[PDB]
RNA sequence: UGGCGGUAGCGU
């Protein structure tokens, strides 16, 4: 269900650290059982993760800080497990 | 056979070795699938023999490059043959004319 | 239950093998390359699409960047089989993202020999044509006329 | 399996792009028998299916088609082109002829036309002709005919009437594409996807049903007896 | 002697005849070259470099 | 008679030039219709008529295709071959067993096999091999099914249930029966319409076929066919 | 359960 890029290129800018994030984002999907933000139309977790990026839902930046903040939630869960 | 020829297609196959050439003329006296007796003439007759000719046709024996080389009789009982005339079609040869 | 069954499955050819090939390969690329690989272009990536037969279907349009002709040349296919590499496959080496040249810049997909010749009889204009004169609502009015 | 059948088509997919366009889908298809299909169907629907169109138009104070009129900017050219994009459904009877009659400004479209009862204009909105003078008055004659097929004006060539190209047939850009399609392991099936754009008469969903009926019917004398 | 030998055959001396298209079934827009020819088989086969 | 209406066209003449080709005449047809019918029927008949054919043989000595049988002129695979253009037609049953069996210098023709009564040689002079000596004979075991399209040796043993013994030799099957179509529209008399066509149908087959059931199977195969375009959903 | 050498051919 995709063909072209490049508005994902221009989103992302500059075309390497582009295919970065949509191979951190598949593996995110396909190993840590993650949901994806977009719909799936029978597709599979590169082309979902690339399709989820061009509507900006999916870069650095907010990949980032979402995974700051489960690893956060998940310190303060077995901190409160320890005590 | 080609439709279309040099003329040369002729010289070509009887110059190889596929095709059965007759040694001395005479009449089929019995044509097969994978033999031909051929009974000579007089006029080439040698002193003390019987005078047959038989040629055994290699049918089915693989070439140096995997192929096939078959060889098929051209000729039926009675038919008079002369020396030099083909008796069997080789490999890629239809009545004695290269046909590839 | 056993990946030994797997196999088993696998070369008897059944019936949902197929399935699972079509299903494996929906959106995997492979990356066809030519034996002389002169530039860059010599290796593309492209979507499969299964097919009956030995030989490997090749567009047209991407020819000219392979230096490909159809008298008896081959071709090879790798496929990746990590997700970076199909990453990259698809936004890197993906036919569709290559259409200049990066020695000069000029564009590589071009209509070389059939599509030109049925572009140019199309577009041409007798004198005395049938229909000739006429007035049409607009392109479907000619179309159907043609047909 | 057996000698006398075959494998009907399944998956019937259509989907409504607008209106007036439909895209239908068959994927199990004999091979080569998407072709058949296809090219019998679109000579059909574009040369022998029936319909009501606009053959000839009365224009007062014109008297042929390459003559100029103050009251319209639009040359005559333009206006049978826009008389013949006009879709009518005339029931009850073969020939109609309508009046149609403007002054003042000039957004001239088909709801003016004169009502009827029988006839229906899917379109009303449809933009006849445009008036530049203020007290310019327009009055027009057409003639609408119930006929099969397209029959271009040329072919059926006094001085007010004018012919036009007669487009009864109510179908625009039928398109039959057959590619392949595999069922279990038979990759050499052909699906067969057909793309139309009704004018507006009818459904398109519906063009299809009709022709393939008539063709049908066509056969009728030598099917009945298997 | 081409022309000559295609009149005694009773073909066109052109050597282009008028092809209908299997599919559609309509006339081609032009006349085509339709003859005989000798084709070889080379032993280039598909199965031996799959 | 109108323009809502079609004439409904029918079958009107068989022209049976030989016993093999035939003419089938049409007629009256709507100003288009002969084009569309003669281009449908064509490629109908041309794929999709059932007839009956050659598919395994048994010889009584060869054990395999590439061998040769001590008496016959021709290689077996020749004589697979030439029963590959055997035409037959069967009446009752879409499964035949024949036998032949022959001695004695001669040729060894289609007429040489043995009468079955519900199996009608159309080519009883069609020769097979052709025994060259005498206390040579040939006894075959000619094995006939009836079906659709070219089905190769391959098909058919895809399926390997059998494992046919050494010496059942397959054939390559061709059921088709019409070997040409040739449609042709011309202008037809209809009393007072001057304008209907009427449309003639050349056609060569085996013999097994007849061209009037021909037709009557094309149209019902389309009809079939477009029914579900009538329904649509 | 590999290597070397020679020969011929294919696509550039
Ligand atoms: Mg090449």
């Amino acid at each position: 269900a995709r063909v072209t890029v490049q508005d994902a290129v221009e989103k992302i800018g500059n075309r390497f650290d582009l295919v970065l994030v949509a191979a951190r984002r598949a593996r995110q999907m396909q190993v840590g059982g993650k949901d994806p933000l977009v719909p799936e139309e029978n597709d599979k977790t590169t082309v979902i993760a690339l399709r989820e990026i061009e509507e900006g839902l999916i870069n650095n930046q907010i990949l980032d800080v979402r995974e700051r903040q489960e690893q956060q939630e998940q310190e303060a869960a077995e901190l409160q497990a320890v005590t | 056979k080609p439709l279309v020829g040099t003329g040369m297609e002729r010289a070509v196959a009887v110059d190889s070795g596929v095709t059965a050439v007759a040694k001395r003329g005479g009449v089929v006296q019995y044509v097969d699938a994978s033999r031909i007796v051929i009974k000579v003439n007089e006029d080439e007759m040698y002193p003390g023999e019987a005078g047959i000719d038989i040629y055994n046709l290699t049918k089915y024996t693989r070439s140096n490059q995997n192929t096939c080389i078959n060889q098929m009789p051209c000729v039926s009982l009675g038919e008079p043959v002369e020396r030099g005339d083909v008796l069997a079609d080789g490999p890629s040869t239809d009545l004695g004319e290269l046909a590839l | 239950t056993t990946i030994k069954a797997a196999k088993k499955m696998v070369e008897r050819e059944e019936a949902v093998v197929w399935d699972i090939l079509d299903e494996v390969i929906r959106e995997h690329p492979v990356l066809l390359n030519r034996a002389p690989t002169l530039h860059r272009l010599g290796i593309q990536a492209f979507e499969p699409v299964l097919i009956e037969g030995k030989a490997i279907q090749l567009h047209p349009l991407v020819c000219a960047a392979y230096n490909a002709d159809f008298d008896g040349d081959q071709m090879a296919v790798h496929v990746p089989l990590t997700l970076e590499a199909q990453l990259e496959a698809r936004a890197l080496m993906m036919s569709t993202n290559n259409i200049l040249s990066p020695a000069n810049g000029e564009p590589i997909i071009v209509p070389s020999q059939d599509v030109v010749l049925g572009l140019y009889y199309m577009t041409r204009d007798c004198v005395n044509a049938k229909g000739e004169g006429m007035v049409l609502t607009g392109p479907k009015e000619a179309e159907r006329l043609y047909r | 399996g057996s000698v006398t059948e075959f494998l009907k088509p399944r998956l019937v997919d259509i989907e409504q792009v607008s209106s007036t366009h439909a895209k239908v889908t068959l994927e199990p298809l004999e091979r080569g028998f998407g072709h058949t299909l296809g090219n019998a169907l679109r000579r059909i629907l574009l040369s022998s299916m029936p319909g009501c169109a606009v053959t000839e138009v009365e224009i007062d104070g014109v008297l042929h088609e390459y003559s100029t009129k103050e009251g319209v900017q639009e040359d005559i050219l333009e206006i049978l082109l826009n008389l013949k994009g006009l879709a009518v459904r005339v029931q009850g009877k073969d020939e109609v002829i309508l009046t149609l009659n403007k002054s003042g400004i000039g957004p001239v479209t088909a709801a003016d036309i004169t009502h009827d009862g029988d006839v229906e204009i899917v379109k009303p909105q449809h933009v006849i002709c445009h008036l530049t003078d203020e007290n310019a008055s327009i009055s027009m004659r057409i003639k609408v005919q119930r006929g099969r097929g397209y029959v271009p004006a040329s072919t059926r060539i006094p001085i007010g009437r004018l012919l036009v190209d007669a487009c009864y047939s109510p179908v625009e850009r039928i398109a039959y594409n057959v590619e392949a399609a595999r069922v279990e392991q038979r990759t050499d099936l052909d699906k067969l996807v057909i793309e139309m754009e009704t004018n507006g008469t009818i459904d398109p969903e519906e063009a299809i049903r009709r022709a393939a009926t008539i063709l049908a019917e066509q056969l009728e004398a030598f099917v009945d007896l298997r | 002697e081409i022309k000559e030998l295609l009149k005694l055959g009773d073909l066109p001396t052109s050597g282009q005849i008028r092809l209908y298209d299997g599919r559609t079934g309509e006339q081609f827009e032009r006349p085509v070259t339709v003859g005989y020819m000798y084709m070889l088989k080379l032993n280039h086969l598909v199965d031996d470099k799959m």
